[PDB]
Order: C-alpha cells, then sequence, then structure tokens
RNA sequence: CUUGGAUUUACUGAAGACUAACUACUGCGAAAGCAUUUACCAAGGACGUUUUCAUUAAUCAAGAACGAAAGUUAGGGGAUC
RNA sequence: AAACUUUCAACAACGGAUCUCUUGGUUCUCGCAUCGAUGAAGAACGCAGCGAAAUGCGAUACGUAAUAUGAAUUGCAGAUAUUCGUGAAUCAUCGAAUCUUUGAACGCACAUUGCGCCCUCUGGUAUUCCGGAGGGCAUGCCUGUUUGAGCGUCGUUU
RNA sequence: UAACGAGAUUCCCACUGUCCCUAUCUACUAUCUAGCGAAACCACAGCCAAGGGAACGGGCUUGGCAGAAUCAGCGGGGAAAG
RNA sequence: UGCUGUAAAGCUGGGUCGAACGGCCUCUAGUGCAGAUCUUGGUGGUAGUAGCAAAUAUUCAAAUGAGAACUUUGAAGACUGAAGUGGGGAAAGGUUCCAUGUCAACAGCAGUUGGACAUGGGUUAGUCGAUCCUAAGAGAUGGGGAAGCUCCGUUUCAACGUGCUUGAUUUUUCAGGCCAACCAUCGAAAGGGAAUCCGGUUAAAAUUCCGGAACUUGGAUAUGGAUUCUUCACGGCAACGUAACUGAAUGUGGAGACGUCGGCGUGAGCCCUGGGAGGAGUUAUCUUUUCUUCUUAACAGCUUAUCACCCUGGAAUUGGUUUAUCCGGAGAUGGGGUCUUAUGGCUGGAAGAGCGCGGUAAUUUUGCCGCGUCCGGUGCGCUUACGACGGUCCUUGAAAAUCCACAGGAAGGAAUAGUUUUCAUGCCAAGUCGUACUCAUAACCGCAGCAGGUCUCCAAGGUUAACAGCCUCUAGUUGAUAGAAUAAUGUA
RNA sequence: AAUAGGGUGAAGCCAGAGGAAACUCUGGUGGAGGCUCGUAGCGGUUCUGACGUGCAAAUCGAUCGUCGAAUUUGGGUAUAGG
RNA sequence: GCGAGAGACCGAUAGCGAACAAGUACAGUGAUGGAAAGAUGAAAAGAACUUUGAAAAGAGAGUGAAAAAGUACGUGAAAUUG
C-alpha cells in the first residue's frame, strides 16, 4: 500500500496538523490536511446547541450571510427557542405581581 | 554546611503555588452604599471547582449601582447554594443561607462563614470546606462583636464586618484515606511544590541540623526557640509542649 | 495551696455533665431501661362500644430485632469523678 | 665463508642546528593636546576588468572633489586615456563631499531585514485604500513660547 | 503480618558438563600472504649456582659454562608497565 | 692532516661554503649543561610488529580505463521485511544538492569512484511557515532603593488617548458625540490563527513554476434582484424557513476553548473478493489459471444524521430501550415534523486529465492516431476521523488576539420616487524574509566517514492473540580491506 | 507528543431460585485497578560475559526490572557557586 | 594617543603573543584561551627542446658565478638512516 507524508513543514501530530489520507485523479494516494472541526454555537442560558444556525470556524461567520446566523425570533442566534419562552412567561408574570404588589401596598397605606 | 529546604522557599523559585487552573480569587464584593445602607440582590450562576481549593466557588451576578453593567464576583461556596438562587448582601439583608450580613445584624449562634477580620477586606475566616465562624455575642456600645474561629479561638471583630451566612461547602473531604503516593502527587500538583518530603534526619549535615551520624537520629533536642535564626528552626519551633496529648487542653 | 494574698466574701462570665427536694411497697416499657419546660413525629396498654371480620389462634427448632455497665474504631467534647 | 650486529670514514638521506643577516621588538629621551547626538570607538555586510586574505573604501564603495606635482601603472588586459599639458600616476597634500545595515543609537521592536504614525510630492477612477520618492516622530534637563490645571490665591459683580 | 521483592539465607523435587573427566563439532580470530600500519615502554642491557653486598644480582667475586640468524606459543623472572 | 697545553682549550692541513671576522690592553654581562617525571623542536628501537575479525554474502560477464576484489551496466544470489537498510520532516549543519572535469592529499586495502578536489548551475508563494496572539515567564515607564554598576515594581500613592466616530468645511478652518475599568513591549516555525487544489514540468525548484480550476482579506464600485404608498420583507400552530429583507452609544452571550480511559456505531483509506474489457507469466502434465491497469483533487449546487427540539395525545396489565438501565403526567410509547451537515450520494470541476493497451512518425526538437478506462460484493479485519454514551479524580484537565449573534433604540429614511455592497454579478491589489540538500552504522553532537547519542508522521501479504518472532511484495541496499589455510590458547 | 496483544474480572445492571421477615444463593452482563503476563518505550540485575592502548573517556551481548501511570519525552521558561 | 630622535638592549625557541593575510588560524555554550610560520638568485635568467613513462617523474640538454642555489631553495650540525 501506498504511503503518505506531510505537506508542510509540522512534523508533529498536533490538533492543527491533522490529515486526511484521499486518492488523486493521477491515481496516487496523498496526504490532505484537514482543518480542525467547528464547534456549535450554543445558547447563553442554558449551554445547549442553538438549532438553525450554521456550525463554523469563527472567521468563517463574517463570510455568510445573516440567515445562517439567526434565526427569526427575539434572541434568535443568542438564546434557544425554550429560554426565550421561559423569559417571556417570567417578565409577563413578574410585572403583573409587580402591580398586585403596588396596589396592595396603597391598601395599606391609608387604612392603618 | 548548606542553606536548607526551609530557607528556600522564601526565594520562591520552585516554590510559587500553581494558579494557572484556578478560578479567581474568592472574595466578598467591595463594600459600597448598597450594602452599607440597604441590600443588593445577585443570582447564582455557577458553582465550580476550584482546583487547589477544597471549597467550591459560587460564581454570582449583581447589576452594578452607577453604571450599565453587569458585575461578577466569585465567593465561597456555602453548602445549600445552588445555581439559579438569588443571594442578598448588605445591612438590611436577611438572615439566609447564603446572604452576606454585617456581623452585628446577625444573632448569636449564628454560623457564618467568609468573615472580615476588618471592615472591608472580603473575608479571611473560615473559608476552606466544612468550617465556619460562631457568633458568641455583640456588644453594641463600643460596636464589637465576639466570635468563635474554627480552631478554637475567641475573637472581637467589628460589627460591620461581613460574612457569608452557612457552612463552607465540600466538607467531611479528610475523612476518606488518601491511600497512595499518587494521591498525594495530584493533590500538590495543582498546589504547591512541597511534596514528597524528605526527613532531615536522612540527610547529610550540610543539608540539615538533624543530618548525619552513626545512627539516623536528631542528637539535641528538637525543640527549638522562638528566637532561633533561619536555617536552625527545624523541628518543633517554640513548642509549649511535646509528646501525645492526653486530656483537654 | 498560701503576705506573689491561699481559704473565705459579693458581683459577673464560660464550660461540660446532671435533673435534687416533690419521689411513694406509685407510673410506663418486650426487656435492657425511663424523672426540667415546650413543640413536633410516629407508636401503646387499659377502659367504653347493641361497630366490624369470622378461627385469622397458643407455644415455638431454623432464622431475626432490641439488649445496663465495661470494652473496641473514628470525629467532637473533655466540668466532675 | 656469507648473512646479521656493532664501530669508523666517504657520498647520499632525515632534520633544521650553526654562521651571517633584519621594513620587527624592547627600553630611554624630546615635543604636542586633537574622540563622540554636526553620531564616536566598535560590529556586520558589501565594493576592483580579472581578488580569497591583508590594506583601503561605502551603492559616488581598492574611491568623488579640491590643492600640489609632473609621465606613469604594471601580473595580465584596456581605453569613447594621457605627454611643451586644466595633465598619467599619486591616502603627495587635503580645507569640499559621499559615508550601506548598525552601534551611546534616538518612532516602537529586534533570535524578525517585524510593525506603525505625521508632512510634501507622485502612480493606481481616492481627505479615508494600495504603491513609490523625499522629509520627520527617543529620553532626562535648561532658557524661552504657547495652551492649560488647581476655592493655592488676589481684585470686581450679583 | 496476607500480598509484593533483579534484596540476604537454608532445605527439597526437577534439571543439567558445576563436577567425576574429559571428548567432539561450527563460525570469527590467532596463523601465512598483498596492501596499510600505531602504542606502552626503553640508564646500559639481557644464561645460571653460591658468596659478599642497602641483609632476595643481568653486571661484582668464585665456579658451571658458552657457536650465526630465527618462527609459533608461554606467562617463572625483568623485586615488568600503569 | 697534525702541533701545543696537566687541563679548560688554542692553532693548523684537506673538503664544503659565501660576507664578514679576529689577536692584544681594558670594560661589561641575559657568559659555559648530562641530568631538573626540565622546555620547545626533531628522531629511533619496539616494528613491517599489535593489528585493519560485530551488523548472514557474494559471484559471472561486458564496458571504461595505463591499471578493476572495490567504477558503470547486465545477469544472478541475498538481505532490510512497512516499529524498514522505505518515503518525509523538527533541531543542528551550510552548499554537503546538480552537471561537467578530475585523483597530489583525504575515503586507516584500493580507487577510473566519492559527502574529496576544480569549474559552473541551482532554492520563484496573497493561500506553506515566519510575520500577529497570548502562555509559564521576560521587561521599559511613573515612582521607591542603592556610593554606584544597577535593584524593586508592571499600572504599581501617575494630570498616563502620538484617542475614535459622524456631519463635514472647501471657510483646508471645524462643530461636536462618545468613551479612556484593562491596555508599553517581548515571549510558541509542536499552542491559537483569513485564504489552493489537481495534472504536467528540471540535471538539480515546486501546495511556490506551467495549464486549468478556486478561495480569502482589503479597497473601489455599477448593474440586476430585493424592499418602501401599512416605510426598514414575507411564510410556518411550532421547532423554524429564505437570495436579500435599516440599526449608533452601550450591554449580554457564543465561537476561539481544551483531561484521560472503556466498549459500541458510522465513514474514509488500506486489506480481501466476483463479473467484464486489456497486458504480462506458467503450460511434460495440471491450472475458465498467477500477477497487474480499470483513478477522480480543492472548490460549487442539491440531497443526506445520531443527538437535540416542535406539534398531536394522554400512559399500570407500566411501556420504550442500549453491548453497557436509563427515560416518561416536569408528558413516554404511537403519528407527524424542525434543525446541526460531521459523513456519504448525485452532478459540475472532468476526461479534455491521468492510467492501460494497440497502430504508426523519425538522426529526428518531440509526437500523432485508435480503443478501453465499466458494474459489483464482503467483514468481531487494520489504521484513523467523527459520533452518541459510560467510567474516573481530596486530580475536574490554558490564555489572548480575533470573528459572529443578540439586547438596545440613537440617527436616517419613500411615491414620482426613495435604501443596501451580511443577495448575485462585475473591477483592482496582496509587500518583506525562509524555501537546495542531509536528518544519520558517512551531511547533527561525541577530536573521526566513531557499533554511542539525538524529537516525530505514513505502514502491504502469510502464520499468529499479536504492530512479537519467522518468510515474502513495493521501495532500498548488497556498504564493513581482501586472498590461502584451518595448530595451540581464545571469543561466540 | 507517545504508550502491540493477552489475563484477571471491582462497582452498577438483568434474570432465575429460596425465605414470614431481616435477607440469602445461582447464571449472565459490565469493564475497575499507582492490578497482572508481555511488545515499543524507559531502566540497568547478573554473567562479577565481551572489551578493557575499546566501536566507545562507560560501549557490546545475553539475562533481567518496569511497561497506563508518583509513566516516557520534545520545545519554551525559572532557579547560579557557600 | 600623536609626532620625532636614540641605545655597551634582543637577533627568529631571542625580542611584544605577533619581524609573515597575528590577536590571525584554531578551541570553548560562554567568560575566555590562543599558536606555528623570516632567508633561491644580482637578476626568474623558475629549466626552451629531445627522449622513457598512463602520469608524477627520470635521463639528456639548457640558465646561472654556483643547480655542492631547482621554490620539498643560503649555509645544511646531531640524533636517526641507505
Ligand atoms: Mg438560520
Ligand atoms: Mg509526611
Ligand atoms: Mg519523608
Ligand atoms: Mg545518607
Ligand atoms: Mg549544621
Ligand atoms: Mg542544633
Ligand atoms: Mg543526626
Ligand atoms: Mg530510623
Ligand atoms: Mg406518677
Ligand atoms: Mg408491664
Ligand atoms: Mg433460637
Ligand atoms: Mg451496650
Ligand atoms: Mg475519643
Ligand atoms: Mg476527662
Ligand atoms: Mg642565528
Ligand atoms: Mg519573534
Ligand atoms: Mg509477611
Ligand atoms: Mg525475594
Ligand atoms: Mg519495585
Ligand atoms: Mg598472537
Ligand atoms: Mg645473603
Ligand atoms: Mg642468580
Ligand atoms: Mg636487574
Ligand atoms: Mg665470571
Ligand atoms: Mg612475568
Ligand atoms: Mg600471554
Ligand atoms: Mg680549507
Ligand atoms: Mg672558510
Ligand atoms: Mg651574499
Ligand atoms: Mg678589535
Ligand atoms: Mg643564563
Ligand atoms: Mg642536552
Ligand atoms: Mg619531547
Ligand atoms: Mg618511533
Ligand atoms: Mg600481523
Ligand atoms: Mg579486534
Ligand atoms: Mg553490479
Ligand atoms: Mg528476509
Ligand atoms: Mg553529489
Ligand atoms: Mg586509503
Ligand atoms: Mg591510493
Ligand atoms: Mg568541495
Ligand atoms: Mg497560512
Ligand atoms: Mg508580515
Ligand atoms: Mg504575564
Ligand atoms: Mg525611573
Ligand atoms: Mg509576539
Ligand atoms: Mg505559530
Ligand atoms: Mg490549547
Ligand atoms: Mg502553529
Ligand atoms: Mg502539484
Ligand atoms: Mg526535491
Ligand atoms: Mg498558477
Ligand atoms: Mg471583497
Ligand atoms: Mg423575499
Ligand atoms: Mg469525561
Ligand atoms: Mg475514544
Ligand atoms: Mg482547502
Ligand atoms: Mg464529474
Ligand atoms: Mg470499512
Ligand atoms: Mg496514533
Ligand atoms: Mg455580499
Ligand atoms: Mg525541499
Ligand atoms: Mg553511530
Ligand atoms: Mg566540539
Ligand atoms: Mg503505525
Ligand atoms: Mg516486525
Ligand atoms: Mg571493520
Ligand atoms: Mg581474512
Ligand atoms: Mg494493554
Ligand atoms: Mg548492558
Ligand atoms: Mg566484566
Ligand atoms: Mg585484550
Ligand atoms: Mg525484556
Ligand atoms: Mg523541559
Ligand atoms: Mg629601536
Ligand atoms: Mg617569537
Ligand atoms: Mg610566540
Ligand atoms: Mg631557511
Ligand atoms: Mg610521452
Ligand atoms: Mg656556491
Ligand atoms: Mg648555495
Ligand atoms: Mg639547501
Ligand atoms: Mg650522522
Amino acid at each position: 500500500a501506498q504511503r503518505v507524508t506531510y505537506r508542510r513543514r509540522n512534523p508533529y501530530n498536533t490538533r492543527s496538523n491533522k490529515i486526511k489520507v484521499v486518492k488523486t485523479p493521477g491515481g496516487k494516494l496523498v496526504a490532505q490536511h484537514v482543518k480542525k472541526a467547528a464547534s456549535r454555537v450554543k445558547c447563553g442560558d442554558c449551554g445547549s446547541a442553538l438549532a438553525g444556525i450554521s456550525t463554523l470556524r469563527p472567521r468563517q461567520y463574517a463570510q455568510v450571510s445573516k440567515t445562517h446566523k439567526t434565526v427569526q425570533r427575539a434572541y434568535g442566534g443568542s438564546r434557544c427557542a425554550n429560554c426565550v419562552k421561559e423569559r417571556i412567561v417570567r417578565a409577563f408574570l413578574i410585572e403583573e405581581q409587580k402591580i398586585v404588589k403596588r396596589v396592595l401596598k396603597e391598601q395599606q397605606d391609608k387604612e392603618k | 554546611g548548606r542553606v536548607i529546604r526551609n530557607q528556600r522557599k522564601g526565594a520562591g523559585s520552585i516554590f510559587t503555588s500553581h494558579t494557572r487552573l484556578r478560578k479567581g480569587a474568592a472574595k466578598l464584593r467591595t463594600l459600597d452604599y448598597a450594602e452599607r445602607h440597604g441590600y443588593i440582590r445577585g443570582v447564582v450562576k455557577q458553582i465550580i471547582h476550584d482546583p487547589g481549593r477544597g471549597a467550591p466557588l459560587a460564581k454570582v451576578a449583581f447589576r452594578d449601582p452607577y453604571k450599565y453593567k453587569l458585575r461578577e464576583e466569585t465567593f465561597i461556596a456555602n453548602e445549600g447554594v445552588y445555581t439559579g438562587q438569588f443571594i442578598y448582601a448588605g445591612k438590611k439583608a436577611s438572615l439566609n443561607v447564603g446572604n452576606i450580613l454585617p456581623l452585628g445584624a446577625c444573632p448569636e449562634g449564628t454560623i457564618v462563614s467568609n468573615v472580615e477580620e476588618k471592615v472591608g477586606d472580603r473575608g479571611a475566616l473560615g473559608r476552606t470546606s466544612g468550617n465556619y465562624v460562631i457568633i458568641i455575642g455583640h456588644n453594641p456600645d463600643e460596636n464589637k462583636t465576639r466570635v468563635k474561629l474554627p480552631s478554637g479561638a475567641k475573637k472581637i471583630i467589628s460589627s460591620d464586618a461581613r460574612g457569608v451566612i452557612g457552612v463552607v461547602a465540600g466538607g467531611g473531604r479528610i475523612d476518606k484515606p488518601l491511600l497512595k503516593a499518587g494521591r498525594a502527587f495530584h493533590k500538590y500538583k495543582v498546589k504547591r511544590n512541597s511534596w514528597p518530603k524528605t526527613r532531615g534526619v536522612a540527610m547529610n549535615p550540610v543539608d540539615h541540623p538533624h543530618g548525619g551520624g552513626n545512627h539516623q537520629h536528631i542528637g539535641k533536642a528538637s525543640t527549638i526557640s522562638r528566637g532561633a535564626v533561619s536555617g536552625q528552626k527545624a523541628g518543633l519551633i517554640a513548642a509549649r509542649r511535646t509528646g501525645l496529648l492526653r486530656g483537654t487542653q
């Protein structure tokens, strides 16, 4: 079987010196240098991978259209759907109770 | 003779602490207007392991009272503190586990941790896992509080000094044997270069005051004066007594 | 142990134990045992019953729970004996 | 008796003593006062028609100008080189210049020929981007200029 | 004191050239040739016996003797060398 | 050759030689050698002696040449045997690389050969590195020590921006609006990080040249599309979808960005294998046989997934489910969908290339022509990448540059027309330095062409548990002074 | 950055059997450990082997220790002569 | 340092380490360490030419006052050698 060599001066099996073995149209087995695998964009609240967003190495996000990097919703490319849903309900319910605690306080500011 | 291993540590070449993996200095907030007059509320975001520390640390996010910004504090996690808990710090904070209160605002018998020796030093006493400070009493006329430290010492602190209600998490760590030299190796791999220890009696007279002899033996009393000099203080320094501790102290 | 103030005296404080007198030919618990107040938790005998079920019971090799004091292991306390 | 060994002589070797030289050294005396931010001493790299070194020099590179002098240089070659002359050769003299990358070494950095910013001109359809040319941007301190700060403080007006 | 040990020791089984008691075989040397070619060491040198002697001589004294040039081995001596 | 003197020595004949030198009276001293394990230089005996014995192994012929054990070519015999005696690199060397010539010295024999000697030639980048970032750390400044060389300190008891963003102004003046926690600098050719592949080409260079096909960053900029009269788009219950589809200060997050082990799953390359179309070998006999070619890069489009998520529904007779027992009224099973595109598939790239055959051209620079290059299968296989999981720790396994999204709502926006370069297409540019070769039983370090030492990548068949040992294919070597014998004593 | 192939078989989990209970037994599964045999690697026990004017100012051969962690190792960095 | 004049000084193992392409070659990671090495002849007139040899060389010849001066260069001792 044919054996391959690195294509660069780095001779060490480091994280940035990973290779694949690819057969060329010349009928040759050569080494192909593999870029580091991209990590998924994750939610800032729960830490889970966000759906609908491309998995790219950070500089590659600058050269891609906006639909790949976001979701059409509040906090689209930043928070997941369930964490946005919990924010909305929490914001509404807590602010509703703020009014209740205010009118109740005014009830004790005129009789006690 | 030679400079002994005691004295080489002060230069701190290979005897500095290994601090790459540490998660920040555990401190209370800077004492500000909100804590002096009312309370401020933060939320626990993380409870994390700090390498070299038995106690877990808590990451608590507060709002900045003066500019639009979030402030992340590194507290020592008290046992029972959970992620998403609201932490209240100040004079008007309530007596709940994890809240930071001035010492005068805590009744006698309150178990408190990460207590300030001085007002605003952000925590000195009772910071290791399983340890705490007991509030003995108050002296409101002099604005002083009596506390009991983990060593059993009684201390008088300003009533404005702060502490965190509860016991430091991670207690009971010492109950389990290490069982292995490798376990101590991994323990000190992220603390400092103090392990393993060669016995001075097993060295030569250049290396140690205990070295030398046709048998391994100290040769003179191993209780050393407090007024002895560097290179002599090897053994039991200023030992009031020696031998097996029998009865109460 | 004490003229370096002992013992004694008053006030104040801290520690651990222990619950006097009331306390008995009295009570409770399977036994060992159990004695300051209050709260909580789950038990129990007796009594009362024109309630209910109907033999489900008695004693029990094997096998289990508890078991004063002393004693052992590891922490904490260690006043008194 | 040969051979061999040893001794001696002649000639030849090996080796570089001896002799004789000497643009070097050493010591003494006499005279003089002249390094550098106007960038020194030192370093690196280059430069000749044909050179590796030494010597000289710096992209004007074994040298340019000037003054003097007066026919060479030379190992070879060769003038769009020269001879009763602005004229061969010449660190003869020397007063004008050139003087790479550096170095106290100065935009920042330097195990990198790494990275800026400002001004003028210029090329690319450009106040902004890319290229080129030239000129600049270190620190301490002194004098002065300008712009400021402080209820340190003077005057005045509510 | 179970387990562990290139730690020290004794015994037993197995095993064997450790031995009785040695023999045989192979390759590479050594050996001879062509080419190449050091070093240690060196007062002068180089046969013994006795004597005396710095009390253990190659040399001196008295004897034995003694015949060119040499090769492979060898480890008694050179109170061999370092 | 002799003479004189007890002697130290003096004089003289002959030979050699080529430029200075002596006697006597005095002066002066760095003034006399056999030794010092003396110093420096030179030369012997030893001695043509010890020796030139590890790494299986060489042989025949031709060519060349004065000369061949050793050079070249051919034939053979062997070995390394993929954890190599193969193919590359890091450090280190520095021209050892290649061609031509060449043998005085060196290559402990030799030499026609060479890493020797001489003359020339040779290293091509926007995409590979450096350059940039920060790591442990190093270290200016403001200060504080110290007689001082300098020491401490790294934002520190400091009035610390050579600040930006706009509307501009052409009045080359400005008007302001925001901030200034932190932030000198150096520190990785194995960490982080913008972007390139295939085929061909040299005596020697190639991810650099040639041909073709791409990509990123920075800048400029027009057209098309998109959007607006409900000004800054629509669709989907939803997960979310799309060619686009305003968004300042400030803020919040994400990526960068992370241990180790275990089994499992998927892919890729390799191994194995069937048919067919070619070529080679064996053929006394047998063998529809043995070996071999049948390939497809970066990049573009569409499609493709475990996990996760959404809608429906409401579960004990508990069900689903992994090799590994975890999940479900905090909503399982069932039904239907959404997403990441790792990875594969199809197509373009692209057959025009490469490969395998056949037929012809010719001193001939170099070819020209035709045919084929297709369809499968298999797995506790090997290596490697990824995935979903599980175990483990008094151990929990970097940072920064940089990029993006979101929150916020400043400011500016249409109708006879307005906006945007996160949609498509088009235009310009990408500097500097490294790049040859060795990487080792001869290119590094051990005084040397030294059995030592010196970091790492790829890895075929058989046997086997095995990447062991043993044999073999590709590739590479056949290098180590040789000849003749075969005593003793050795060494193995 | 590197570390063949085996053995043993810890928790956890599944099933069956026995028991009044407290609980016990069996078969699997699983894949723990500064566990173990043993390569590479790292080391250096013995022959008191070779060599000992060496291949070598520490090597060569066999034998041996260890071989998934207190492991091995490149580069960067820190510590400097009482 | 610059510029001069001198000596009962040394005469190439001496005198400065260096009379010469000497602080050179070379060593060492580094601080540093640190040589050896002058002489043909007045003049290259540095041996044309012939011959043997693969060549280096040799033998004739030639130049020179001398080749008993041939760059392995004045003289040319001793050890050592034919
Ligand atoms: Mg999207
Ligand atoms: Mg200890
Ligand atoms: Mg110890
Ligand atoms: Mg000792
Ligand atoms: Mg001492
Ligand atoms: Mg003492
Ligand atoms: Mg002692
Ligand atoms: Mg002892
Ligand atoms: Mg009672
Ligand atoms: Mg009773
Ligand atoms: Mg019984
Ligand atoms: Mg008891
Ligand atoms: Mg106790
Ligand atoms: Mg007691
Ligand atoms: Mg002389
Ligand atoms: Mg650098
Ligand atoms: Mg034992
Ligand atoms: Mg043992
Ligand atoms: Mg051991
Ligand atoms: Mg012999
Ligand atoms: Mg005698
Ligand atoms: Mg005798
Ligand atoms: Mg003798
Ligand atoms: Mg005689
Ligand atoms: Mg002998
Ligand atoms: Mg012998
Ligand atoms: Mg004469
Ligand atoms: Mg004469
Ligand atoms: Mg003369
Ligand atoms: Mg005279
Ligand atoms: Mg003398
Ligand atoms: Mg002498
Ligand atoms: Mg000598
Ligand atoms: Mg000799
Ligand atoms: Mg011999
Ligand atoms: Mg030998
Ligand atoms: Mg051949
Ligand atoms: Mg083989
Ligand atoms: Mg070559
Ligand atoms: Mg030779
Ligand atoms: Mg020869
Ligand atoms: Mg050469
Ligand atoms: Mg790159
Ligand atoms: Mg750059
Ligand atoms: Mg730092
Ligand atoms: Mg200063
Ligand atoms: Mg840097
Ligand atoms: Mg880098
Ligand atoms: Mg990293
Ligand atoms: Mg890198
Ligand atoms: Mg190519
Ligand atoms: Mg090449
Ligand atoms: Mg191209
Ligand atoms: Mg662009
Ligand atoms: Mg649309
Ligand atoms: Mg894990
Ligand atoms: Mg894995
Ligand atoms: Mg690519
Ligand atoms: Mg295609
Ligand atoms: Mg497969
Ligand atoms: Mg691997
Ligand atoms: Mg675009
Ligand atoms: Mg190359
Ligand atoms: Mg070697
Ligand atoms: Mg050396
Ligand atoms: Mg492999
Ligand atoms: Mg093998
Ligand atoms: Mg040999
Ligand atoms: Mg032989
Ligand atoms: Mg294993
Ligand atoms: Mg060994
Ligand atoms: Mg030995
Ligand atoms: Mg020997
Ligand atoms: Mg072994
Ligand atoms: Mg290191
Ligand atoms: Mg003189
Ligand atoms: Mg001299
Ligand atoms: Mg000298
Ligand atoms: Mg001479
Ligand atoms: Mg001839
Ligand atoms: Mg003469
Ligand atoms: Mg002469
Ligand atoms: Mg002569
Ligand atoms: Mg003689």
